[PDB]
This record gives C-alpha cells, structure tokens and sequence, in this order.
C-alpha cells in the first residue's frame, strides 16, 4: 500500500501502479515501460507467484 | 499516473502528479512543492489511450507564452 | 577528440515551432 515510506516514517498511501512505475524508474527503464504494458507485468506477476 | 494533452501521454520527468480537488501539479514525491505542468518537467510518450488513469489536462509550453515575436 | 564518431544530424525542435 506504500511501497517504501512506511520504512523511513509514517506510511504515505500511493497506487501500486506508480509504486511499480517509480520501482521500474528505479532501475534505469523509464515509467512509461511500465504503464504501456501494465497487463502484461501484471500476468507476469500472477504467473511467477 | 499521466496528464493527456491533445492527444499525447505526458509522464513526470521527477515527481508525481497530484491535484488539490481544482488543480493539477507536479510535485517531487519527498517533499510538496507544486509546479505548474509543464513541458519541461514532463515527458510525452505512448497515446493517450494506452494507459488507464489518464485524466484530461492542459500541459503548459513556456516556450511561447510571450514569445511570440 | 573522441573515438568513434558517426556523422549524423541531430534535431533542434524549437525552430519549427518559432516562426514568430
Ligand atoms: C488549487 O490551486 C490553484 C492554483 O494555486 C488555485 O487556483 C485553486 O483555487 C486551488 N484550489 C483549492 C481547492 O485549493
Ligand atoms: C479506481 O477504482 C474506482 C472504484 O473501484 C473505479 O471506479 C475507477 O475506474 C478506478 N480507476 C483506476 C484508475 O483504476
Ligand atoms: C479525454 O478526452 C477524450 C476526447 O474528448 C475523451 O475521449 C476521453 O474520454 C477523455 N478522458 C477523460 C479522463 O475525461
Ligand atoms: C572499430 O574498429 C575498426 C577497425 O576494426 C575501426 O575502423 C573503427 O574506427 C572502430 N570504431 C570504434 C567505434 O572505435
Ligand atoms: C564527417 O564529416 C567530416 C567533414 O565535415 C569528415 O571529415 C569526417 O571524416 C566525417 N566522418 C564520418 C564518420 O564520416
């Protein structure tokens, strides 16, 4: 439901779609790799767990 | 996630996109300190339909607001 | 100065958009 603010202070609510686009800007891939494939990341996600 | 201008998806450079209920802006997310949507501090890609959370708004472009000699 | 340059052009889109 944060992310990673809850582990620095009190946790700041924020869309699990931005949290996964800022955790993708993260790791050198721009956030619209993330938001013009959401689906795909999030089937992908479904089927590793 | 992103600001729809005339057809085209605008994402933050740095910061998020929040709104006060009226109006739109750009913030860095450690700290609130609103910026007027901008070209310069938003970069366009993809459509404006591929994305789900677009929500219509103006993207201001200082590079002609008064310049236009 | 540097190792490896390829000849090509690269844009400037501010001149189409100021013809005035
Ligand atoms: C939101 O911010 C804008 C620009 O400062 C202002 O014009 C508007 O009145 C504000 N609205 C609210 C709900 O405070
Ligand atoms: C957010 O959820 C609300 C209610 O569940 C829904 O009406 C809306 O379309 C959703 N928006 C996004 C961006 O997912
Ligand atoms: C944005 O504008 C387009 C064209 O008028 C429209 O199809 C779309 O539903 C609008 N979206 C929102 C978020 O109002
Ligand atoms: C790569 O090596 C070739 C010779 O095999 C040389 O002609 C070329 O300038 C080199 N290019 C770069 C990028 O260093
Ligand atoms: C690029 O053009 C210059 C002349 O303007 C020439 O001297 C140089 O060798 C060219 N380099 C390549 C990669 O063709």
């Amino acid at each position: 439901t944060s992310g990673w603010t809850f582990g620095a202070g009190a946790a700041l609510q924020i869309p699990f779609a931005m949290q996964m686009a800022y955790r993708f800007n993260g790791i050198g891939v721009t956030q619209n790799v993330l938001y013009e494939n959401q689906k795909l990341i999030a089937n992908q996600f479904n089927s590793a767990i | 996630p992103a600001i729809c201008h005339d057809g085209k998806a605008h994402f933050p450079r740095e910061g998020v996109f929040v709104s006060n209920g009226t109006h739109w802006f750009v913030t860095q997310r450690n700290f609130y300190e609103p910026q007027i949507i901008t070209t310069d501090n938003t970069f366009v890609s993809g459509n404006c339909d591929v994305v789900i959370g677009i929500v219509n708004n103006t993207v201001y472009d200082p590079l002609q607001p008064e310049l236009d000699s």
